[PDB]
């Protein structure tokens, strides 16, 4: 989690710029704590 | 939007020259999306290089264009004499075209005199209360020439139709009408009606001119 | 004067050598 929140705000420094497209995939990346933060989902997942 | 400017919109060559042109970009933009077109005379244009450094097929080996960033050019190697055309640069954006201004290149040989006859008005034009007195300068280089007309001395501008053509292929010179419409009464006040051409290939205009004999 | 660094930018104040105008002042990449 803590990885994810500083990838955002390291794109919240930068610039998306448009002749480096990767800097949006960070900001993308932010869905994935929608599992991690619930802890239902963090024990379903770890069973599996 | 983005927008593009061109440098330069004309200059002219010879074969054995080795040409360069260039598509200035008003934002930082990636290189996977930006083309080229070529549009000769009346046609409608056709791609030309796709993805800023692969060619097109039905295209020789004497093409590129190359760089990155915010700078864009197309260089000719040996030159032909067909490629006396305009040329385009595209760039995608959001969602809408942008092209370019237009690149207009020229063929250059030896330099030469024009060629001036001039008509008279045609006898239904005189019926019709009117007249046209047209001085057709044909097969010339370059383009850049100037006329004038005089009615017994006097620098008439006034009733002047100019046109020039497009660059012929088959010598690359220049042709050009000039016309002077007059009435029916204004062409029966005078008596001559003089054409000349000021040209930097002679000094002294040269005239070639009509009277009243049998008019 | 340029637009210093985290500051918010627009058509009339530009930023610095070296930044992209993005509603404030953006670097590039190293």
């Amino acid at each position: 989690d803590s990885l994810i929140v500083t990838l955002s705000l390291v794109e919240l420094f930068l610039a998306d710029v448009e002749g480096l497209s990767v800097l949006r995939s960070f900001r993308l990346l932010r869905v994935f704590r929608l599992v991690t933060a619930v802890p239902q989902m963090r024990k379903i997942v770890s069973a599996l | 939007e983005i927008v593009l400017t061109q440098s330069p919109a004309l200059m002219a060559a010879s074969p054995g020259e080795k040409v360069t042109i260039t598509c200035s970009v008003s934002l930082s933009i990636s290189s996977s999306n930006l083309f080229w077109y070529q549009q000769k005379s009346e046609t409608s244009p056709k791609p030309w290089i796709y993805g800023t450094s692969k060619l097109a097929s039905g295209v020789p080996v004497r093409f590129s264009g190359s760089g990155s960033g915010t700078s864009y050019s197309l260089t000719i190697s040996s030159m032909e004499a067909e490629d006396a055309a305009t040329y385009y640069c595209q760039q995608w954006s959001s969602h809408s075209f942008t092209f370019g201004g237009g690149t207009k290149l020229e063929i250059k040989r030896a330099d030469a005199a024009p060629t001036v006859s001039i008509f008279p008005p045609s006898s239904e034009q005189l019926t019709s209360g009117g007249a046209s007195v047209v001085c057709f300068l044909n097969n010339f280089y370059p383009k850049d020439i100037n006329v004038k007309w005089k009615i017994d001395g006097s620098e008439r501008q006034n009733g002047v139709l100019n046109s020039w053509t497009d660059q012929d292929s088959k010598d690359s010179t220049y042709s050009m009408s000039s016309t002077l419409t007059l009435t029916k009464d204004e062409y029966e006040r005078h008596n001559s009606y003089t054409c000349e051409a000021t040209h930097k290939t002679s000094t002294s205009p040269i005239v070639k001119s009509f009277n009243r004999n049998e008019c | 004067y340029c637009q210093k660094w985290m500051w918010t930018c627009d058509s009339e104040r530009k930023c610095c050598e070296g930044m992209v105008c993005r509603l404030w002042c953006k670097k590039k990449l190293w």
